[PDB]
């Protein structure tokens, strides 16, 4: 079935989403600097800054989604004392851009979920010993899972700590990708069992 | 490699390298008022233009006491495209400010967008002939600089001298020769303007000629007394 | 009430000094904002707003293809052949939604996205294709990439719509003259509108691809003739060597048109002088294709 | 045309186009605003001559902006056909550019008339 191709496709998409959405957030932030550059330091949260750019289309009081509670008032009292210029159709297309920032960050969030889900399905020992981020990027790191198993513990590399733990944690994560490679039905318990051997050595660290 | 040197005033600097340069620390990374260059020595530094800014010309010409200081707040008039006000703000840093005045309509958006990025520059687009048209915005400046093109630069600087001058504060006035006489030799006009400028409580300390930077400019250093 | 004057110099100075005690960068920065509204209102209403729109637009074409290779390569485990028959990315992002599975393939017809030649081709691609079934967990973000690329194309339409309208706003005659995407790229290699308006006609030619220009300047070679003005909507409308000289003619009239747009305070904003130019450029083109370099015997 | 910043009189325009009439005859002269922006870039322009009644007149207005940048003198002459005939061209010319050489025959004939235009600012 037991496939590993979709995990590499999801990771290969996720890296370009992480090069796309923050880039388009800087683009929208450059646009909104000619309307309100002051809110971007108070609201640096690039999804929710592109929600508050999407929210108050013109200036500013009596706000609901500005808090959902100090950043709401800090944006209202700053938007009263306006500094930039002002037009409308440019502002509308720019708000459509911020909407695409919002939808693309949402698609990245939904990519994260099905990524960790196909992780938890096919490679649960890779997601219990480390976590779905390093584990899902690992099957891109070898290019595929069958090229993880033929790699050694030394030949694979991860991130006094570097010389010891990046070798022994690599040992158990390689052995995790072994029982993920050749099993038909892999388990989530023995991923934590092979995590616990790193846990004794790391309490020794 | 690159030698970075304190100029005769604080804030200003000098690059000694393949070529000598007058240089000045940059407040913001990576932006230009008029397209000028920059150099990292790491600390940022920006070359001033004596040929474009008469302040930098009196800075390179040899002048004793320019009152633009890193602690102090300084007024400016005649900000032609804001060629000097980023230089005044970068020579005062954040503790000092420049309050700039420019009445000509065409190049003032660059001063506005310059005050948009560097906080020490404050702009004035109100009229300087009646200086109480911008009475609400500035209060009690330390020292002034002037670059307007009116003939009564002595009297219009007097009409700002009776408003914004800190008492026992200094004053530099950058005087062009063309607006007033334009046929007779410049020193007989500069003595005339010194006679007129002693009439409004500035007793001059120095006169200085921009010979290789302008054709017959001057700056007059004095200290305004007994009013403000 | 009466108003008193001719003596308010010292009193105005004194309450100005007291306002400094009322205090200093915050009040003077509210005054900075006062000047910011009162001056930006005064001298206009820019070059800078349109110049990142073209950078975003050129990123969009690259981003569509580099997500589109992902869109095929994620779907070749269901349909290898559907990558090869339809090649456009928006048809692929539509055809994940439209075809569905190979059982939903033969049932679902394709009048909207590639019909009447490629309907037979996708019905022959559905019957034999060496890929697999793909599950309902798999059709969560395969199924969502198909509408993400659609929305990327729709946002590209918003990019082109805003560029096309604001071209008529800022440069009404040059974008009535040469085309609007060159109308972005010319200011993009320029910077300001004035930076191109201070550029002569021979620099409107070789604005983009200036390497062979420099290979012509320092090595004894010959310059390009077309340059960035090649991809404009009128240079390719000739044929052959005739496309060379027209690269001057538009770049000539561009200088007549851009400076009509960048340097006119009273302005119809209506594209006439650019169309007055384009009529003569088309007339030079129509006189140019009229000539033939062959032998015409009697 | 209210954008006529300095348009010379009948008198100084005659000497200006006299320096034009001789300046083509030494081939000391480039013709055209498109070539004027090149001569100003490479700086060998003595001064830049502009016509006033061409439609539209905005197609050369970048050159007073340029001649303030490089600090080169300039004037407005009234008519393009005069400028072309004094340049030796059969065509109308909106703008002429006198090339610089210290050894050409009309050189002081440049400088005294150039100092005429340099008076006008």
């Amino acid at each position: 079935s037991k496939n590993d191709n979709h995990i590499i496709q999801a990771i290969a998409l996720l890296d370009q989403l992480d090069k796309d959405i923050n880039t388009f957030a800087m683009r929208v932030k450059e646009w909104y600097g000619w309307h309100f550059p002051e809110l971007a330091k108070l609201v640096p949260d690039n999804y929710t800054f592109a929600k508050l750019v999407l929210f108050i289309k013109d200036k500013a009081x009596x706000x609901x989604x500005x808090x959902x509670x100090x950043x709401x008032x800090x944006x209202x009292x700053x938007x009263x004392x306006x500094x930039x210029x002002x037009s409308e159709t440019d502002m509308e297309n720019v708000c459509v851009f911020a909407q695409r920032v919002a939808s693309l960050a949402d698609y990245r969030r939904q990519l994260y979920d099905y990524l960790c889900e196909k992780m938890h399905t096919v490679a649960p020992n890779l997601s219990e010993l480390i976590g779905e981020v390093i584990g899902a990027r690992l099957i891109s790191h070898a290019g595929s899972l069958t090229n993880l198993s033929k790699q050694a513990a030394s030949t694979v590399q991860i991130l006094k700590n570097k010389g010891r733990i990046s070798r022994y944690l690599a040992n158990k994560c390689s052995m995790a990708s072994r029982i993920d490679n050749y099993s038909e039905e892999p388990s989530n318990v023995f991923g934590s069992v092979l995590k616990k051997q790193v846990e004794q050595r790391l309490e020794f660290y | 490699k690159v030698v970075i040197e304190p100029h005769r005033h604080a804030g200003v600097y000098i690059a000694r390298g393949k070529e000598d340069l007058l240089v000045t620390k940059n407040m913001a990374p990576g932006e230009s008022v008029y397209g000028e260059k920059r150099i990292s020595v790491k600390v940022e530094y920006r070359v001033w233009n004596p040929f474009r800014s008469k302040l930098a010309a009196g800075i390179m010409g040899g002048l004793d006491e320019l009152f633009i200081a890193p602690g102090k707040k300084v007024l400016y008039l005649g900000a032609a495209s804001g060629t000097s006000v980023s230089h005044v703000s970068d020579v005062v840093g954040p503790e000092g400010v420049v309050y700039a005045v420019e009445f000509s309509h065409r190049p003032g958006r660059e001063l506005i967008s310059m005050a948009k990025k560097r906080p020490n520059i404050i702009p004035i687009i109100e009229d300087a002939r009646h200086p109480q048209k911008y009475r609400m915005l500035i209060g009690m400046v330390d020292c002034v600089f002037a670059d307007v093109a009116q003939p009564d630069q002595a009297r219009i600087i007097a009409l700002n001298s009776h408003m914004f001058l800190k008492d026992q504060g200094g004053v530099v006035i950058s005087i062009k020769a063309n607006c007033i006489d334009s046929t007779v030799d410049a020193e007989t006009v500069f003595a005339r303007e010194v006679q007129k400028l002693r009439e409004e409580r500035i007793k001059p300390l120095e006169q200085l000629t921009l010979e290789p930077y302008e054709r017959d400019h001057c700056i007059v250093v004095g200290r305004y007394m007994r009013s403000g | 009430x009466x108003x008193x004057x001719x003596x308010x110099x010292x009193x105005x100075x004194x309450x100005x000094x007291x306002x400094x005690x009322x205090x200093d960068n915050d009040l003077s920065k509210m005054s900075l904002g006062l000047a910011h509204s009162i001056g930006r209102h005064k001298l206009k209403f820019v070059d800078v707003m349109i110049i990142q729109a073209i950078a975003l637009l050129d990123d969009l074409d690259k981003e569509l293809n580099t997500y589109a290779m992902r869109c095929k390569e994620w779907y070749g485990w269901h349909f290898p052949e559907l990558a090869k028959i339809v090649t456009d990315s928006v048809a692929y992002a539509r055809i994940i939604l439209t075809m569905g599975i190979r059982s939903k393939a033969s049932e679902t017809d394709l009048s909207e996205i590639l019909p009447e030649e490629i309907e037979e081709r996708v019905k022959t691609a559905a019957e034999v294709s060496m890929g697999t079934e793909i599950t309902q967990t798999d059709l969560d973000n395969i199924n969502a990439l198909a509408e993400q690329i659609v929305e990327f194309a729709a946002y590209r339409e918003q990019l082109s719509n805003y560029l096309s309208a604001r071209m008529k706003a800022i440069a009404p005659n040059l974008t009535q003259l040469v085309g609007e995407l060159v109308g972005a790229r010319l200011i993009a290699h320029s910077g300001s509108l004035i930076s191109l308006a201070k550029s002569p006609a021979s620099t409107i030619q070789i604005l983009g691809a200036e390497k062979a220009l420099f290979r012509a300047l320092k090595t004894k070679h010959d310059t390009p003739k077309y340059g960035l003005l090649y991809h404009a909507s009128l240079v390719g409308q000739a044929t052959g060597k005739n496309k060379g000289k027209i690269a001057r003619v538009l770049a000539a009239k561009a200088a007549v048109s851009l400076r009509y747009d960048a340097l006119a305070e009273d302005r119809d904003d209506s594209g006439d002088i650019g169309l007055e130019s384009r009529a003569k450029v088309e007339n030079r083109l129509s006189q140019l294709e009229g000539r033939d370099l062959r032998t015409t015997p009697k | 045309n209210p954008k006529a910043f300095p348009l010379a009189d009948a008198a100084l325009t005659q000497q200006i186009l006299d320096v034009v009439q001789q300046a083509a005859n030494l081939r000391q002269l480039k013709k055209g605003a498109n070539e004027a922006t090149k001569t100003l870039n490479r700086g060998i322009s003595e001064f830049i001559i502009m016509a006033a009644d061409c439609e539209p007149i905005e197609i050369l207005l970048h050159l007073p902006l340029l001649c303030e940048d490089k600090n080169v003198p300039y004037v407005f002459v009234p008519s393009r056909v005069a400028l072309g005939r004094a340049c030796g061209v059969s065509r109308p010319v909106i703008a002429a550019s006198i090339t610089t050489n210290d050894a050409s025959a009309i050189k002081t004939q440049i400088y005294a008339v150039k100092d005429k235009i340099e008076t006008l600012l």
